[PDB]
């Protein structure tokens, strides 16, 4: 299982 | 790697408003997760917080616990729950979000004088309010304020101003217990029974996320100042992607809590907190803005038994303040709260506010508030027509 996160500007922070 | 340091709060609440959302754990579901979190700003309070370049701490173990809000969608565009504290595991309590401590006076302003002149128990910031000898109703347990002293006869706004307890207990009697209240669920904020207590601390006696305030509650309701009295839930994410390809985007619809006259009031009231009164060390010149401090206080069992200095001392010193674009809810304390903020540590708060706010309005050209219609003028107070 792998869940990515954006920040508000869209741009990849984590990876889960 | 997995992720930075300085996204584990804000990431832990993401995980959260998903799974209360959707339904759904993003650590065991593929998902993709769009959030509100402003990566710059975020790095940025991560150094206020850990670093000697923006505010003089007393030491590292001294607490601070904050969150910033877009005052016109409650978006949270950053959240810190702790400084210096490198424990790892992931995801771990985030004071930023626990009500848990008290946050003093900041009620004041959403306990009290919001509802007051939200419905008509004064009609300007001139009113003159009483700072005398008076005992919580009902009982003969005395109100005190904090020099143990009274000065008498002052207006609503230097009541405010210097943030004297008897005017703000005394002002919550005449709004009344349930109406305050509700006045406060308004603003996402509730008490499982409220209490005359409450009109200057946010302890309560049940301990939910719900009850009581958190740097994260108080923004929001503060926000709800700024834009002219709505109130919007507090906001994490905006839209997630799930494996398949369906989506969801998340509503930023808001709720009047006052009027716009009373907002306008209150901000003006608060911008006097900072010009003249207890909150002075988060002023700039060049930034129309406006917030209220607070400080709680210690048991007589602690003062005897625990407090070893003769120094003002308080286990807890919050700051909730806000632009015409952000605001920003601030706490600082130990995690003992038998360890005092002494002196110089109780400033802090204040600065780490004035710190990010600078970083955050600086660079723009910020505005102030118009006196809306159905308000006027009079030197230095704010009149209903
Ligand atoms: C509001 O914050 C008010 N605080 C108090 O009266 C309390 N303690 O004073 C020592 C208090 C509130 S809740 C609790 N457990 N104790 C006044 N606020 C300030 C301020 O800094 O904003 C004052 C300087 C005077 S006391
Ligand atoms: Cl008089
Ligand atoms: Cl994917
Ligand atoms: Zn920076
Ligand atoms: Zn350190
Ligand atoms: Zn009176
Ligand atoms: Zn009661
Ligand atoms: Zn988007």
């Amino acid at each position: 299982t792998s869940s990515k996160i954006y920040d508000n500007k869209n741009q990849l922070i984590a990876d889960l | 790697s997995n992720y930075p340091a300085y996204m584990d709060n804000y990431l832990k609440e993401v995980i959260n408003q998903v799974e209360e959302e959707t339904g759904y754990n993003l650590l065991t579901t593929g998902m993709d997760v769009y959030t509100n979190v402003d990566q710059e700003a975020q790095k940025h309070l991560w150094d206020i917080y850990n670093t000697d370049e923006y505010v003089a701490y007393p030491d590292d173990e001294l607490q601070v616990a904050s969150t910033i809000v877009d005052v016109s969608n409650g978006k949270v565009i950053a959240q810190l729950g702790a400084r210096h504290q490198s424990s790892n595991v992931s995801f771990g309590i985030n004071q930023a979000v626990e009500t848990n401590r008290d946050w003093g006076s900041t009620m004041k302003p959403i306990t009290d004088y919001a509802p007051a002149l939200e419905y008509g128990v004064y009609e300007s910031t001139a009113t003159i309010v009483h700072d005398e000898p008076y005992n919580y109703p009902g009982t003969n347990t005395p109100v005190y304020n904090w020099d143990r002293g009274y000065f008498g006869n002052i207006t609503l706004q230097y009541a405010l101003q210097q943030s004297r307890n008897v005017p703000a207990v005394e002002t919550l009697n005449k709004v009344g217990l349930n109406r305050a209240k509700t006045f406060l669920n308004g603003l996402g904020i509730d008490y499982p029974s409220i209490h005359y207590s409450n009109a200057i601390s946010s302890n309560t006696t049940e301990s939910d996320k719900k009850y009581g305030a958190s740097s994260e509650k108080m923004a929001a309701a503060y926000a709800a100042f700024a834009n002219g009295g709505t109130y919007y839930k507090p906001m994490y994410i905006h839209k997630v992607v799930f494996s398949d390809g369906s989506e969801k985007e998340f509503s930023n619809v808001g709720t009047r809590a006052m009027k716009e006259t009373t907002a306008y009031m209150m901000t003006d009231m608060m911008k006097t907190v900072l010009t003249y009164g207890t909150g002075r060390n988060a002023y700039l010149a060049w930034l129309p803005q406006a917030g209220k401090t607070g400080t709680s206080n210690y048991t007589d069992e602690e003062i005897e038994n625990h407090i070893k200095t003769s120094q003002f001392v308080a286990p807890d010193e919050l700051f909730a303040g806000y632009t015409r674009k952000y605001s920003m809810a601030v706490w600082t304390g130990y995690s003992n709260r038998l360890t005092p903020l002494v002196g110089n540590g109780l400033t802090v708060a204040a600065k780490v506010y004035r710190s990010m706010m600078t970083y955050l309005s600086e660079g723009s050209n910020p505005e102030d508030w118009n006196i809306p219609e159905g308000l006027y003028r009079n030197g230095e107070f704010v009149f209903k027509n």
